[PDB]
């Protein structure tokens, strides 16, 4: 199957430079074009350019917004694509996708990879604290705190993802150079606290993984 | 040098009904040599990667449901859904790529249903958060419709609006409803002086507000 998968995103401060990669599979990489497109946070989607085929001499283009500071390039021998980002501004902080784009004959993005979150900040990397939220009759409803952390993002699993219907994690909100979210999950009253519920919270900016087991207090 | 406008930038629908979004470009994107459009649409569910619905105006992706139709020509076109599904809650995306590459701005598309209540629950701080001085109270308001919802935070009954976050789901693929999370953070010191912790949610759905609390000596 056709895979793509962004990566090299996290924090970088105002005027730095950042290289993202794209790494692909499960189909002829040299026969197509590739592009990498961005989005910030709640906002449209924007093409920023892209680099030609084989037959095309794998030559590249670019929006006007990012010609002259951003570069696109290419291993073929590992079917891998790069986005050189230069003199980063609070703009450029986005979710960055890679997209398989033309191949002489189709006019379309047919794959597109899980996208790499990149923030542009001064502000300091800082873990989570990740706190248990446990109740005090059918359905019986849990959370998790993920509190005061930075850059984005962060991911909440409910038992290592084999919870997955009834759980809503909200937007994290910022509030003075940090982040809070939460998640909740709502499970039939007879398997909690008979059988365990526990929230895995990762956040990849400093490496961290937790899991917080929810116990009746 | 295209540039690229879609309408409406939002709207919302009820399941089973038929809805139109435009998509207006710059230039023609008519390739004359070719005899056909370089436009598509994309498709981008909450939290999701863009997914390829449409290309060439009107040529349906395979696994793409027969619902969705690409029409237009020139420099007008439009995607049809004609009988919206809950799961179709996403963000329409048009784009040319008759010179280069250039997407929309995007059509929000929400789906309408039946009032529903939120269900609320109330949860105390947790020891090891107290242990680090500080205090947070959470609030959820779970499944409820329509969007708007006011909550108002109580501490030994009187109203406290300092240190309130707020933050609303996105809507939900399955049953249209929204979710919001309430957290009242305090100090450990404020926290310890008062009793009685109340987290009251007003909704269209009830005169009567809902209200969840806890008393900190009945140990949260
Ligand atoms: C006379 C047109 C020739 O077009 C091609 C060709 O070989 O048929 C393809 C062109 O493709 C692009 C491009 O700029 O690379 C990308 C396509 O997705 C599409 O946007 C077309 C556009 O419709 C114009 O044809 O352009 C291009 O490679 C072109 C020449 O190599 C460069 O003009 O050749
Ligand atoms: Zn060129
Ligand atoms: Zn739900």
């Amino acid at each position: 199957e056709v895979k793509l998968v962004e990566s090299g995103g996290g924090l970088v401060q105002p005027g730095g430079s950042l290289r993202l990669a794209c790494a692909t599979s499960g189909f002829t990489f040299t026969d197509y074009y590739m592009s990498w497109v961005r989005q910030p946070p709640g906002k449209a989607l924007e093409w920023l350019g892209f680099i030609r085929n084989k037959a095309k001499g794998y030559t590249t283009e670019y929006s006007a917004s990012v010609k002259g500071r951003f570069t696109i390039s290419r291993d073929n021998s590992q079917s891998s694509l790069y986005l050189q980002m230069n003199t980063l501004r609070a703009e450029d902080s986005a979710t960055y996708y890679c997209a398989r784009d033309h191949d002489g004959y189709y006019e379309r993005f047919a794959y597109w990879g899980q996208g790499t979150l990149v923030t542009v900040s001064a502000a300091a990397t800082t873990p989570p604290s990740v706190y248990p939220l446990a109740p005090g009759n059918s359905m019986v409803t849990l959370g998790c705190l993920v509190k005061g952390y930075f850059p984005e993002p962060v991911t909440v699993t409910w038992n290592s993802g084999s919870l997955s219907t009834g759980v809503h994690t909200f937007p994290a909100v910022l509030s003075s150079d940090l982040y809070t979210l939460t998640s909740s999950v709502t499970v039939p009253s007879k398997t909690w606290p008979s059988e365990t519920v526990t929230c895995n919270v990762a956040h990849p900016a400093s490496s961290t993984k937790v899991d917080k087991k929810i116990v009746p207090r | 040098d295209i540039v690229m406008t879609q309408s409406p930038s939002s709207l919302a629908v009820s399941a089973g009904e038929k809805v139109t979004m435009n998509c207006k470009s710059s230039q023609s994107l008519l390739n004359s040599r070719t005899r056909k459009n370089y436009l598509a649409w994309y498709q981008q569910k909450p939290g999701q990667s863009p997914k390829l619905l449409i290309y060439w105006a009107s040529t349906r992706e395979s696994g793409v449901p027969d619902r969705f139709t690409g029409s237009g020509s020139g420099t007008d076109f439009a995607l049809t859904i004609s009988s919206v599904q809950a799961e179709d809650l996403a963000v329409y995306y048009c784009k040319q790529s008759y010179n280069l590459r250039t997407f929309g701005g995007g059509t929000k598309l929400e789906i309408k249903r039946a009032d529903a209540a939120p269900t609320v629950s109330i949860f105390p701080p947790s020891s090891e958060q107290l242990t680090s001085g500080g205090a947070s109270v959470v609030c959820f308001l779970n499944n409820f419709y329509p969007k708007d919802i006011n909550v108002k935070w109580k501490i030994d009954g009187s109203e406290r609006a300092n240190g309130v976050l707020n933050s609303w789901t996105d809507q939900d693929s399955k049953d249209s409803t929204y979710s919001m999370t309430s957290t009242l953070t305090l100090t450990k010191d404020e926290y310890e002086r008062h009793n009685s912790y109340t987290c009251e949610a007003s909704h269209k759905t009830s005169t009567s507000p809902i209200v969840k609390s806890f008393n900190r000596n009945e140990c949260x």
